[PDB]
């Protein structure tokens, strides 16, 4: 019940006011530390032209804790599961308390544009994307037509 | 190579404001402590500011997934320090009209060269404070500008501060900062 005030505050209001660009976001009606983001399909990735959704959570010790984030959206990558759970270091064991939500989102977005082969985790497609990568991307293309379009 | 104080001089004193050869500054060692940044590694680059102005040299700042490396401990520490209310902005307060008053839980609390870590928004972004002797000089050297309040351009010298705009000055003991030069977090940065 105490805690870093400003800090949250500030966080959330630039989230849903001076967010960053390609990333909107509406907090939850039932709790305030849940947040629908929606984070746009960049250009010259398979994912261009899709907008897909994303869970934020803001933990009870936050800042202490590493945020929750998780795709709602379904997609083929190499680095998110079937489950929508992301694959990011500073999700993981890397987080600090030093980092805002800013570094997460943009690191995802970031991951979009460019997935990420060091990547310890065994996945289906990751072994598609880093093998067969014309086809994978062929896949992801046709899945972002499905999922992540016409999705509102 | 124009490392330490060297081109302190070099970057002070000519035809530019005070508000003014900040931005200048920051500009030059962000190219060095932060080669094309932008993420979330405030806290590493402000440190390191403290580290060049302190004398240890520029390095490379420690990027988003090398932070808990050292700055998870340092936050650790001074966590009460930085949950504090301190100084807030009063309405219609300009940015000058703050970074002047702000200047002064320095100016007063200094030092001959010394240096502070300066929060902003609790630990929502991070800033070096540096103390040249009768003025002071804020350094983001993140986006290598001057003093700021996490805004993606610049802000006016004359444009309105945010309301309840809060800043909480670090103070930073000297062990702290040797402590840091005799860590393996430090010593493993890529020098210059």
């Amino acid at each position: 019940m105490a805690g870093l005030p400003r800090r949250i505050i500030k966080e959330t209001q630039r989230l849903l006011a001076e967010p960053v660009p390609g990333i909107k976001a509406e907090p939850d009606e039932s709790n305030a530390r849940y947040f629908h983001v929606v984070i746009a399909g960049p250009q010259d990735s398979p994912f261009e032209g899709g907008t897909f959704k994303l869970e934020l959570f803001l933990p009870e010790e936050y800042p202490m804790a590493a945020p929750k984030v998780r795709f709602m959206t379904k997609i083929y990558h190499p680095n998110v599961d079937k489950l929508g759970r992301i694959c990011l270091d500073i999700l993981k064991d890397k987080w600090s308390p030093a980092l805002q939500i800013r570094t997460v989102l943009l690191s995802i977005q970031a991951l979009l544009s460019a997935p990420n082969p060091d990547d310890p985790l065994a996945n289906d497609v990751a072994e598609q994307w880093k093998t067969n990568e014309a086809q994978a991307i062929e896949t992801a293309r046709a899945w972002t037509r499905l999922y992540a379009m016409n999705n509102i | 190579n124009v490392n330490v104080k060297k081109l302190l001089e070099s970057l002070n004193s000519k035809s530019l404001g005070d508000m003014d050869k900040d931005s200048e500054l920051a500009a030059t060692l962000q190219k060095m402590i932060n080669p094309s940044g932008g993420d979330g590694n405030a806290s590493g680059c402000a440190l390191h500011a403290c580290m060049a102005m302190l004398g240890y040299g520029v390095r490379e700042a420690p990027v988003p997934n090398e932070i808990s490396e050292y700055m998870t401990g340092f936050f650790h520490r001074h966590l009460e320090q930085i949950d504090s209310e301190g100084i807030v902005s009063h309405p219609n307060e300009t940015y000058s009209k703050f970074r002047e008053r702000i200047a002064e839980n320095i100016l007063q609390n200094t030092s001959k060269g010394s240096v502070v870590m300066i929060s902003i928004e609790q630990a929502t972004h991070w800033i070096a404070g540096f103390n040249d002797g009768e003025k002071i000089m804020f350094l983001d050297v993140q986006t290598g500008k001057g003093f700021n309040l996490y805004d993606p351009v610049e802000k006016s010298p004359d444009a309105f501060v945010d309301e309840n705009s809060s800043v909480q000055v670090i103070h930073v003991s000297d062990q702290e900062f040797d402590h840091y030069a005799n860590s393996s977090s430090w010593k493993s940065k890529r020098l210059c």
